[PDB]
């Protein structure tokens, strides 16, 4: 960990991830967002690999390129709350 | 050979996996009770060559994985597992005779010789353990974690401690095939042993001692049936320390996350008594009576394995429709709406006697009161209501059926 | 025309007043965040944006 | 014989529910389990021995951004919802505001509503406020609350009538509790010509 910023991570495991950085959020203890930051996209791969084999069993990965999927939910909703208010 | 052998595990262990992944109620039977027996038959064929320092690893590997699917299909341990891993260990020791605890000791010093195998070792451990910890065996459990790590951890008697202490010796490299691991386990330990500590401390009366194991059941492995306890029972913890409000989150929590919705709403009613909060106990109540109406495994340990059956004095321990809608007659007669009492206890009376063609409705316990105490209160709650020639009904019948109960049978007919 | 906008008017009270408390549900953690929110408020889109602002 | 027939309770079957109810159920329950809750309990149990001013920290500024990080931290001591705190804090400070002395408030009351209905849409911009945790904690304060306040509510659209009104338990506490207010309303409005304009708004809104 990295003190400073605390809510992220260094890897310091010797081999192909080498300073490869993570970053973790939970939220719902169900629910959390991994952000990786890989050196080339193969390791981005390996990694996945490495950690779809120790998760548990419904763990239902899936990619965010355009914000998390709470967030967006908000963002929309809010552009009508405003919209239907304005047509209001 | 030794080739076919671990190729013929290794080939069950995936076909298991694949029923326990796939398909059909009957047909993942079918394929599981197969590798069961094709493993059985690994393990004869193995059991029949004298000690054998380079088989062992998959001996002790096979039978793991047996035990394992075995117990995981019967849904429950039992001894032959445990005269299993006697065979085995016995079989360990005649490659360099009283009872499990010598031989583990004498077995752990053979280990730290550093013979290859203490993948397996460990792994045996755990499951020697998951028996133990079904067995309540937690002074012996706790000797052997003694002799597992240095003797020196020998005043730490606490379990929680040895159990983390407890390191699972290799990242398993490239052997036989298992079905799981001591990690895997070791995991399954912790948040079990924590759990049964936890409900111990509570009803034992010390809901201070309790939050500490029950935050260590929600970290590291916690299913989610397995959290809805956690959480019905920290709301106790604090209904106990008079903390309603802390209790009342933990309680909205098991709601959420829930799929078991009995025990919570049980708990909001002792709770909504504590305060007296009496229509919105009730109704904690009424709503419990409709959640206990609404209604999957696997091949490997799963943590309701180590669970155990609940007591009547814990706060996880829900009766049946019967049971309860009684509770909630009885708890509203005590409040005096009687006509609303007396409406629940036509229901119950219904459920226990009109009940020919359904499953049988739960017949009460020996503690609690017996049919005719029953009969009483309902015609007592029908006389409260003001429904007289109703009650008249209810004692002619009673009597046609068949002490206090009929001198008082006597009384209530004169008050109709 | 009158009618018509109060038409429009009714038509869209119930849709924001539907959204407003789908907010709150998930502001509390009531609802889900998941879906059916995400495809209940991608078909509240879906209605409004057919006749979209008649120019006159 | 004829006891039997009489006893037998027609309603003994009840079949597995579809699992709609069921949520149905767990909703019923969670809204049960709240509507009992109270804020000011869980912060002398959690903390030891609330307003703007504790949250603020005893008038720190009034920035709205800064204000809502400190609901943010109120929360995360609590372990409840932003919005659920949110949601009372106004109440609490909404019974401040109307106790402090008929039905309209017309001074300075008006003022001090503005700068807080001002601070509340701020909230409900960045969706930090349980709309209905809202309307059930207005409930609970019920009678230091003025007609005046409530249009204010629906006007600067914080609430709506109907969905105040729509979350009251005892129907007739409302039917009650609005009689009592139109009728000193119909009373006042030939006080002056200026509360008569704005009573007039109001009884037409």
């Amino acid at each position: 960990i990295i003190k400073e910023f605390p809510e992220v991570y260094f890897c310091e495991r010797p081999g192909s991830f080498y300073g490869t950085l993570f970053t973790w959020k939970q939220r719902t203890p169900f629910e959390g967002i991994l952000i990786i930051y890989s050196r080339n996209q193969t390791v981005m791969f390996q990694c996945l690999h490495n950690l779809i084999r120790i998760l548990p069993i419904n763990c239902f990965l899936k990619n965010l390129k355009s914000g998390s999927e709470n967030f967006l939910i908000d963002n929309m909703a809010f552009t009508l709350e405003k919209e239907l208010v304005t047509l209001s | 050979c030794l080739d076919l052998w671990r190729e013929k595990n290794d080939r069950l262990v995936r076909q298991a996996k694949v029923a326990q992944n796939s398909g059909l109620t009957l047909r993942r039977q079918q394929l599981a009770q197969d590798a069961l027996e094709g493993l059985r038959g690994l393990l004869h064929s193995l059991q029949g060559l004298p000690a054998a320092v380079p088989v062992l690893p998959l001996e002790l590997t096979v039978t793991c994985n047996f035990i394992i699917l075995r117990a995981s299909l019967a849904q429950g341990f039992t001894e032959d597992q445990a005269q299993d891993i006697q065979r085995s260990l016995e079989r360990v020791l005649e490659t360099q005779e009283q009872g499990l605890r010598e031989l583990w000791d004498s077995v752990l010093r053979a280990s730290c010789l550093l013979p290859e195998l203490l993948s397996a070792l460990h792994r045996l451990v755990g499951l020697q353990a998951a028996l133990w910890l079904s067995a309540d065996r937690l002074g012996d459990l706790a000797l052997l974690l003694e002799t597992l790590n240095g003797s020196q951890s020998g005043a730490s008697k606490d379990l929680l401690l040895l159990l983390k202490t407890w390191s699972p010796p290799a990242e398993e490299l490239d052997a036989p095939l298992t079905l799981q691991d001591a990690q895997g386990l070791k995991d399954v330990l912790l948040t079990a042993f924590a759990y049964r500590q936890g409900l111990q401390e509570l009803i034992t009366g010390n809901p201070d001692k309790a939050l500490s194991s029950l935050h260590e059941a929600a970290s590291g492995l916690c299913p989610r049936p397995v959290l809805v306890q956690v959480y019905t029972a920290l709301g106790s913890c604090h209904r106990k320390m008079g903390n309603p409000q802390r209790a009342l989150l933990y309680l909205v929590a098991a709601l959420k996350e829930g799929s078991a919705w009995g025990p919570p709403l049980l708990e909001a009613s002792r709770l909504y008594q504590q305060l007296g909060d009496t229509t919105a106990e009730l109704e904690s109540l009424e709503l419990l009576v409709e959640a206990l109406n609404v209604p999957a495994p696997q091949f490997l340990i799963e943590v309701e394995l180590l669970l155990p059956p609940p007591d009547l004095a814990s706060p996880l321990h829900c009766g049946t429709q019967s049971q309860t809608k009684h509770i909630l007659a009885s708890r509203c007669l005590q409040t005096g709406r009687a006509g609303d009492a007396a409406e629940h206890y036509l229901d119950l009376l219904a459920l226990l006697l009109d009940s020919s063609e359904p499953r049988f409705s739960p017949p009460p316990s020996p503690p609690g009161p017996c049919m005719p105490e029953v009969f009483l209160e309902a015609a007592v709650a029908l006389i409260q209501a003001g429904r007289a020639q109703d009650a008249l009904t209810l004692c002619e019948e009673l009597l046609s059926r068949t002490p206090l109960w009929v001198s008082a049978t006597h009384l209530l007919q004169g008050q109709a | 025309r009158v009618q018509y906008l109060r038409q429009i008017h009714a038509n869209h009270e119930t849709l924001l007043r539907e959204v407003q408390t789908l907010r709150d549900r998930l502001c509390t953690e009531d609802e889900a965040s998941s879906c059916a929110t995400a495809q209940r408020l991608l078909q509240v889109y879906r209605q409004l944006r057919h006749p979209s602002l008649i120019l006159l | 014989r004829r006891a039997w027939a009489e006893l037998l309770a027609g309603r003994v079957k009840r079949e597995k529910y579809n699992p709609e109810r069921a949520q149905k159920l767990k909703e019923s329950a969670v809204r049960l389990l709240r509507s009992h809750q109270d804020l000011n309990a869980l912060l002398l149990e959690v903390e030891g021995p609330v307003i703007d001013c504790d949250s603020s920290e005893a008038y720190a500024n009034h920035s709205s951004s800064f204000i809502g990080s400190a609901l943010q931290d109120q929360a995360s001591r609590l372990g409840v919802p932003v919005g659920i705190l949110s949601a009372g804090m106004v109440a609490s400070s909404v019974g401040q505001i109307c106790t402090a002395p008929p039905v309209l408030l017309t001074v300075e009351q008006r003022k001090k509503l503005s700068s807080l209905l001002e601070f509340a849409q701020y909230l409900l911009a960045h969706s930090m406020f349980s709309r209905l945790s809202f309307c059930q904690e207005l409930w609970k304060i019920q009678s230091s609350l003025l007609l005046e306040a409530v249009w204010h509510l629906h006007v600067q659209g914080i609430v709506s009538l109907q969905e105040l009104l729509e979350s009251h338990p005892d129907m007739h506490a409302v039917g009650s509790w609005l009689f009592r207010n139109l009728c000193c309303l119909c009373e006042q409005m030939e006080a002056s010509c200026q509360h008569a304009d704005v009573a007039r708004a109001m009884l037409s809104d």
